[PDB]
């Protein structure tokens, strides 16, 4: 398929630069403009500029103009977006997207890339703790019970959460992350199953955190 | 340079309506705009181009017209998975979206309850998690007792987006307990006041 | 099957204007630039200007501002160059081409219109023998000269004649008239026992001449 | 504008041997270069684009290399189909431009122009008109010179060349040059002369004929 993929999540101090990547597959690179648009979190849709991957020619926002970067690397039908002197307001999450459009004015943006969220702040990065929600154990014979794994104090965002490596799609329900008074994000994944599967099938999730390349298998069970 | 304003801000319609949202350009545009689906976690989606064009491989019930400076957006036929934010654009500039929920029949919460693991206590801290499974209007309360004394401060919720299958929320409340606190009680609750319930539900457990 | 088809031949008169079509097919029209190139000579490319149908937009080369103006028809899928104020110069082989990628480069290219632009109606030509001179090999051949349009066909004794045959380029006369010359070497024992019949074709004016070439 | 330079108009070459067609820019035009390829009477062809890329259906011969000003497509195992011009582009900016062109040909050993001069017809003549044509027949390579003298006195803007392709089996050229003169200016002189240049001539070669 025609798709674009970025770089992983990453934390910057302030005042440093960060660099996203974007590979392009499934259409030839050099023959689209690529565009860059970011996202605050909660606000809406900013952009930033684009690139001509075939002459290299560049067209920033104003409001960036002397603080980003763009740039490519056709061999690895591969553009950058670099921006320097990064300052709180900076953290969002940066998009790739390239102009489908033939025309000289008109713009399709088609495909985006998946995103990749830069958060601006003198904080460290660290590792979840992954800890089991095990079964009431109660529960009701003929019905449908609830597990889930704790994934705890951990900074910056984000966290991925599978469970059964993608086999446990159904009923699934990873929460969006809360802000501790310590700095550190903590949310919860759980899953509802049938009361008949906690004493034949296993579960276990799959946390991956990585800004701090963690990754936890962990098994849950009463 | 262009100013992009949408209408209505946010709207909640029901499986199967027909939803219509505007855009307005601050000067003349012809029909160069264009309208972007982003639903919470992903990027945004191209559904409609050159005011009018649908984009290959986006189903039939989504459309669009107007040139000039006023322009609509519509899905025909509201459907579980169109719960998102719809933004027009021109060229560089965006509008500020448009939120689509869905208004659906109330749902009573699935409560669920787990006491911290024993992992967790050697770290010294007691997290205590409370389920509200699938519920629906959004509005819920979450009370946790502690010992049959009411709890207050120590508590941390969080809420899912409506559910693109069957359009619900599910919420979950964590205690955060000193696991010297922890130790010096016994009787842990979490009590859920729902509209679809008929009396409040409790759920606890013990040690 | 994506096709730039383009009209055939056009012969003008200075001082007036063509309009050059160029029908497009097998792609969407309007997501594709198109861009107009002039050559003479089978020589080379000269960029004239490209026009974006969707947007209407048009870029010029400088030296075909006030020359040359494009413009697209979306509901007939046609590209339009008209060239103003005809001169001699004007001449040419008109391409039209589209677009590869938004990036740039041009994948497919209609077949080309030759544009004439000269003060002169179809003539006919005036077939006149080369002779061969006074063993070895001899020269001889045929000289068509002051004919109107181009082409002609040349052949030898009804094509039973080709090895040795040299049919050169015509070259344009100041009085806007072609003039071609057709030569084949043969033995020189050839001469007087076999007869050589240069055979001219001016379809343009429906001439048929035959000449037989005599030392 | 950005100048696309094709040093050589034309390059010798043999079939089954390498060739490189160069290409400079006159300004940095990153890797936005293209190369097309024509034969007489047909369109322009694209085979490489974006410097290195090669078009869909174009065999493994042609390869294209160059960013920046210095451009070059390369013929591994020249083909007859491939004897043909090639043309650069660059695609970097307004206005676009295209290099001069670069004929592909076939080399082969030095052949002398043999060279015939031919005096007007009588029929000609009857019309008011005098064509003396020279021919210069299966030379090698093409560059060639033709001074038309009458009385031993040069000539010059009086007459019109013309060329051939290169020969399919001989690999050679032939050149028609046509001294176009009034009848009542060829009537007024003696001798006709046609001197022939040619790399392969030691000396100049001169053809003429006494008008009667
Ligand atoms: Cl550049
Ligand atoms: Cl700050
Ligand atoms: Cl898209
Ligand atoms: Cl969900
Ligand atoms: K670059
Ligand atoms: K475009
Ligand atoms: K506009
Ligand atoms: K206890
Ligand atoms: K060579």
């Amino acid at each position: 398929q025609v798709q674009l993929v970025q770089s992983g999540a990453e934390v910057k101090k302030p005042g440093a630069s960060v660099k996203v990547s974007c590979k392009a597959s499934g259409y030839t690179f050099t023959g689209y403009y690529m565009h860059w648009v970011r996202q605050a979190p909660g606000q809406g849709l900013e952009w930033m500029g684009w690139i001509n991957p075939n002459s290299g020619g560049t067209n920033y926002a104003q409001k960036f103009q002397g603080r980003v970067t763009m740039t490519r690397d056709t061999s690895i039908s591969t553009a950058y977006m670099e921006l320097s002197r990064l300052r709180s307001d900076d953290t969002a999450v940066y998009y790739c997207a390239r102009d489908g459009s033939g025309d000289d004015t008109s713009w399709h943006l088609h495909p985006w890339g998946q995103g990749t969220l830069v958060t601006v702040s003198s904080a460290s990065t660290k590792g979840p703790s992954v800890f089991p929600l095990a079964p009431s154990s109660k529960s009701t014979s003929g019905g449908t019970a609830a597990l889930g794994c704790l994934v705890k104090d951990y900074f910056p965002e984000p966290v991925t959460v599978s469970w059964n490596s993608g086999a446990l799609t159904s009923g699934v329900h990873t929460f969006p992350a809360v802000l501790q008074s310590s700095g550190l994000y903590s949310l919860s994944s759980v899953v509802t199953v049938p009361s008949s599967s906690l004493g034949t099938q296993t579960y276990i999730c799959n946390v991956n955190h990585k800004p701090s390349n963690t990754k936890v298998d962990k098994r849950v069970e009463p | 340079d262009i100013q992009m304003t949408q209408s209505p801000s946010s709207l909640s319609a029901s499986v199967g309506d027909r939803v219509t949202i505007t855009c307005q350009a601050s000067q003349d545009i012809s029909n160069y705009l264009n309208w972007y689906q982003q639903k919470p976690g992903k990027a945004p989606k191209l559904l409609i181009y050159d005011a009018s064009n649908l984009e290959t491989g986006v189903p039939s019930r989504f459309s669009g017209s107007g040139s000039g400076t006023d322009f609509t957006f519509t899905i025909s036929s509201l459907q579980p998975e169109d719960i998102a934010t719809y933004y027009c654009a021109v060229l560089e500039f965006f509008g500020p979206g448009t939120k689509v929920d869905i208004k659906r029949t109330v749902a009573a919460p699935s409560v669920f309850i787990f006491p911290p693991s024993d992992e967790q206590l050697k770290s010294g801290t007691a997290s205590v998690v409370c389920l509200l499974n699938n519920f629906y209007p959004r509005e819920a309360k979450v009370q946790w007792k502690v010992d049959n004394a009411l709890q207050s401060g120590n508590s941390q919720e969080s809420v899912t987006e409506q559910d693109s299958k069957d359009s619900t929320y599910s919420l979950s409340s964590t205690l955060t307990l000193s696991k010297a606190d922890y130790e010096k009680h016994k009787v842990y609750a979490c009590e859920v006041t729902h509209q679809g319930l008929s009396s409040p539900v409790t759920k606890s457990f013990n040690r």
